[PDB]
């Protein structure tokens, strides 16, 4: 969390739009989707998001899931 | 009490910066193309409360199909052209007025002029002379406004805020009257 | 609690809101970044490439939801989210177009599934873990 | 039937009808179409009734707007204007804002 993930989050924050407000319903779903894609276009082209950050996130989620599952098993054994 | 004001014009003219400066008295230098932006402002006109619905529109050519989404049920149009770019001066009559008429034939138009502070600045004037172009003058603005039918043509600068409130003060009056 | 304590960098929460209540427009909070991640990996990928679930499954979503919950932004994330707003608008209007090689109906269905997963994860996290007064206006 | 049975029993037990029976019977036999009779009984009160009713022209029509108007006006949304989140919502007629529509 304090290492690779922190650096990647810091790097991604800079490229994020300075201000982004949800568009009104009058524009419609297609225009809203186009606006969101244009605003977040730079994030989409980024390649390391799906190979390192995602991987790191998967590593932190599996660890917590293993912690939760181990506890339940322990409880069952104790019962 | 509700007013739907839509602001249109060529790209890189100051529409978004104009709206931001008017609404929050803040100015920025960076240029960022916009697709949809909505700003709400409450003003006292003739002692009558009014809610201003400001709708920014993209000036880039790659959003013509996506522009008319904000046109319906609009009260007043605001066409803005840079004072240090004759390109926008021509593009106004070229596209903006006919498009507004096609999509809105009975709506008032308030012609506006941006970059007033740069009208007399040196570096910009010699840079424009390099291309054999000159800043737009008051008589030309009035001539174009009366040619297209705009009921009022004004000046404003998003930096010095000179003539900033009047722009919107006349538009509310245009619909109220 | 230990994982929450590990989060000490100011980047996670950002500066104080200008309006003095909460961030709405500015994207200085991690929840907006997570929403952007959801938007990018919710796009239906081609047939010759793997999806997020195939490679990462639910670990990525669990980690993101845990981070959001520990940062106390689950309500803000639910209220402020690009995918959720897009799905709501699509449901309200009901339109389907190929906007930039991206089907709309499939994308909104994927968003529906992902928010269903996220809601359950956030509810579970909240179930395991479990003011500011403003002044009125003064006459001038 | 109930009124008549009670009156008859009272007369039989005491020899005289109930003191308030005649007025109740007159009211009952007069009110078979209550609206039709009130349209004539309310003539003296018509001026006051119309004066009271006309005052709702500034509240009711604006409170019966369709969902499209509410969506346009972004009714009941805190996040529509974040710079004014601390401003206390208020109006010149506070009670009329939440007054029952069916009423
Ligand atoms: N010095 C100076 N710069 C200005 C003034 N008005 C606008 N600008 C700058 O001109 C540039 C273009 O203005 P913007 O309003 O951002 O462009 P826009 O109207 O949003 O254009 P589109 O997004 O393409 O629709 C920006 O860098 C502004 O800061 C002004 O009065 N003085
Ligand atoms: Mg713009």
């Amino acid at each position: 969390l304090q290492g690779t993930i922190l650096q990647y989050v810091k790097t991604l924050m800079e490229v994020m739009p300075k201000i982004c407000r949800l568009p009104r319903h009058e524009y419609g779903s297609p225009g809203i989707l186009e606006f969101f894609h244009h605003q977040l276009k730079d994030i989409v082209e980024y390649a390391e998001l799906k190979t390192v950050c995602f991987q790191n996130l998967r590593e932190v989620g599996n660890a917590i899931l293993f912690c939760l599952l181990i506890e339940q098993s322990l409880s069952l054994e104790e019962v | 009490q509700a007013i739907k004001c839509v602001v249109v014009g060529d790209g890189a003219v100051g529409k978004t910066c104009l709206l931001i400066s008017y609404t929050t008295n803040a100015f920025s230098g960076e240029y960022i193309p916009t697709v949809f932006d909505n700003y709400s402002a409450n003003v006292m006109v003739d002692g009558k409360p009014v809610n201003l619905g400001l709708w920014d529109t993209a000036g880039l050519e790659d959003y013509d199909r996506l522009r008319p989404l904000s046109y319906p049920q609009t009260d007043v149009f605001l066409i803005c052209f840079s004072l240090v770019s004759p390109a926008s001066f021509e593009n106004v009559r070229a596209k903006w007025y006919p498009e507004v008429r096609h999509h809105c034939p009975n709506t008032p138009i308030i012609l506006v002029g941006t970059k007033l502070d740069l009208r007399d600045d040196k570096d910009t004037i010699e840079k424009l002379k390099e291309k054999k172009l000159t800043p737009i003058t008051y008589p030309q603005g009035l001539a174009m406004a009366k040619e297209i039918g705009a009921v009022k043509y004004l000046e404003c600068s998003a930096l010095t805020q000179r003539g900033l409130k009047t722009v919107f003060d006349e538009a509310i009056r245009a619909v109220l009257c | 609690t230990r994982i929450r304590s590990f989060l000490d960098d100011p980047i996670w929460r950002g500066p104080l809101p200008s309006n003095g209540v909460m961030h709405v427009d500015e994207c200085v909070e991690f929840h907006r970044l997570w929403s952007a991640m959801q938007f990018v990996y919710c796009i239906p990928v081609g047939t010759h490439e793997f999806t997020v679930e195939q490679c990462f499954g639910d670990g990525l979503h669990w980690a993101g939801c845990m981070i959001i919950v520990l940062l106390g932004q689950q309500r803000r994330f639910a209220v402020l989210d690009f995918c959720y707003h897009l799905l709501k608008v699509q449901k309200h209007d009901g339109k389907d177009e190929i906007i930039k090689n991206v089907p709309l109906k499939k994308m909104v269905e994927r968003i529906r599934k992902f928010q269903i997963l996220n809601d359950e994860i956030i509810t579970i996290l909240d179930k395991y873990l479990k003011v500011r007064c403003f002044q009125p206006p003064i006459h001038q | 039937a109930i009124i008549g049975l009670y009156n008859y029993a009272h007369e039989m037990t005491h020899g005289a009808s109930d003191r308030e029976y005649p007025r109740l019977g007159q009211m009952i036999v007069d009110y078979e179409n209550p609206l039709k009779k009130m349209m004539e009984e309310f003539v003296p009160h018509s001026k006051s009734l119309s004066d009271a009713l006309i005052s709702l022209q500034m509240v009711y029509p604006r409170r019966n707007l369709s969902a499209d108007q509410w969506r346009n006006a972004q009714l009941l949304s805190l996040i529509s204007a974040p710079s004014t989140m601390l401003n206390p919502a208020q109006s010149d007629t506070m009670p009329c804002e939440y007054l029952s529509l069916d009423a």
